[PDB]
């Protein structure tokens, strides 16, 4: 189907199918030095170029290496300089070094080749839908949307445009707009719009705004394989790991754990009220749009498995206590953290986003009612001096109604079916 | 922005090659 040899590069298909057959039948090394040497004798050939960095890209894939993919990113863009280069052929090379680069994490490298092929290619409308993953990939939700804006006043019904304007509009808190966006997206059937987020995002903003057929987008998320069930919706999991929403401490095996957190757990209080006294600024408002109304804040001693240490000159004897501990320290997809939530207060319904993580509360200022959390099809009150144990990559849900703030800790540990290996090798959430 | 309690940012993880 494509065409990528140039006039000249017809001359020379011979050598170049030979060196090209080297690399289809493995033999790395010996297709590097086959399309370097053609590269050496024809070095203006944009085939000889895009073969060798083909073979670079293949050789970092088997050596596992981030510098040897380096030199393909550059390879690819040789390509893209060379003279008389066809068309098929210089979309394929700058899409596959924007691919690699955001591979490595290059994410403003990414959006200039992202930048230059929708320049080369100004009709080319999964370009464009290209480009707005790169700004969302960067946090640029603002060009993210811009992007979309831009395919959709051309082609309305592309499915991956939509997709990605209602996952836009319902991260700016726009729920009712982003709904048919969302859905009509999925709906469509276009590549790149059966992924689980959108699923997720769908169901969820449905939930916000009342509208009952939540689950059954839910039902039909988990049928595609994007949830374990329409109950625990987290999208980044080790698929096997027992799921159940409410954990006992023995069922946890940190049991160690859960008798330090009780029967210390004045003094990790005492620490809190203390700083809500006198720091009350380490205490941030919770920024995931996650509440209906009222007023909820952190204030986080450990994430991603790393301490803060200027959070924990305000908490020092409980990060002290928690050092012990590295089955909570040590969790890169959780956090150790204070929470305070007032009243007036709801959290709409939600998941977390792995299933590697438990989640721990202990109570620390409980007010005798108006306080209680869901999870799954159970809810439960928290105890001053006790721990409640559950899943949040359940669903989960929380009101505030007291007439006084309530205070928690909250400890999460990896899920303890999780490997030594897999502890050290998931990637921090 | 870093997925803490919920699942609303596009990625959740970091992108570091190999």
């Amino acid at each position: 189907k494509p065409k990528l040899l140039n006039k000249f590069d017809k001359t020379i298909k011979a050598e170049l199918d030979a060196a090209e057959k080297l690399r289809k039948r493995g033999k790395i090394e010996e297709a590097v030095n086959a399309f370097k040497e053609l590269v050496r004798k024809y070095p203006q050939s944009p085939r000889a170029r895009y073969g060798k960095a083909q073979c670079e890209d293949d050789l970092a894939e088997k050596r596992r290496s981030n510098e040897v993919l380096r030199g393909a990113i550059e390879t690819y863009q040789e390509v893209a300089s060379l003279p008389d280069v066809p068309a098929d052929l210089l979309k394929l090379s700058l899409k596959r070094r924007s691919d690699r680069q955001q591979f490595l994490g290059h994410m403003r490298g990414s959006l200039l080749t992202l930048q230059r092929l929708v320049q080369l290619f100004p009709n080319d409308t999964s370009l464009k839908n290209d480009l707005g993953v790169g700004y969302l990939l960067i946090g640029d939700n603002d060009n993210a949307k811009k992007v979309y804006e831009e395919v959709l006043s051309v082609t309305p019904n592309d499915g991956f445009a939509k997709v990605h304007y209602g996952f836009i509009l319902k991260a700016q808190n726009k729920i009712a707009e982003s709904i048919p966006y969302l859905k009509e997206g999925i709906e469509s059937g276009d590549p790149g719009t059966d992924d689980g987020r959108f699923y997720f995002h769908l169901g969820d903003a449905m939930q916000r705004v009342g509208n009952k057929e939540a689950y059954k987008w839910y039902e039909l998320g988990h049928k595609r394989g994007h949830f374990a069930s329409v109950w625990q919706r987290s999208l980044y999991n080790v698929n096997g790991l027992k799921a159940q929403p409410w954990w006992t401490p023995k069922e946890t095996g940190y049991t160690e754990l859960v008798k330090s957190l009780e029967r210390n757990w004045k003094l990790i209080r005492d620490e809190g009220l203390a700083v809500m006294d006198k720091a009350k600024g380490l205490f941030l408002p919770e920024d995931e749009n996650l509440r209906e109304k009222g007023d909820w804040s952190q204030f986080t001693l450990w994430q991603q498995g790393r301490r803060n240490e200027n959070a924990c000159k305000g908490a020092p004897k409980t990060c002290t206590l928690l050092e012990k501990f590295p089955e909570t320290t040590g969790c890169r997809r959780g956090q150790i953290k204070y929470s305070i939530m007032h009243p007036g207060t709801h959290v709409w319904p939600h998941t977390g986003p792995t299933n590697c993580r438990l989640r721990m509360h202990l109570g620390l200022v409980i007010p005798k009612e108006g306080c209680k959390i869901r999870c799954a099809n159970e809810t439960k009150t928290w105890e001053e001096g006790k721990v409640l144990i559950f899943d949040d990559s359940f669903e989960a849900e929380v009101w505030q109604d007291a007439s006084s703030f309530r205070l928690i800790f909250i400890v999460d540990v990896w899920h303890p079916e999780l490997t030594p290996q897999q502890r050290r090798s998931l990637p921090a959430i | 922005g870093k997925c803490k309690d919920g699942l609303g940012e596009y990625t959740c993880t970091s992108l570091e090659g190999f």
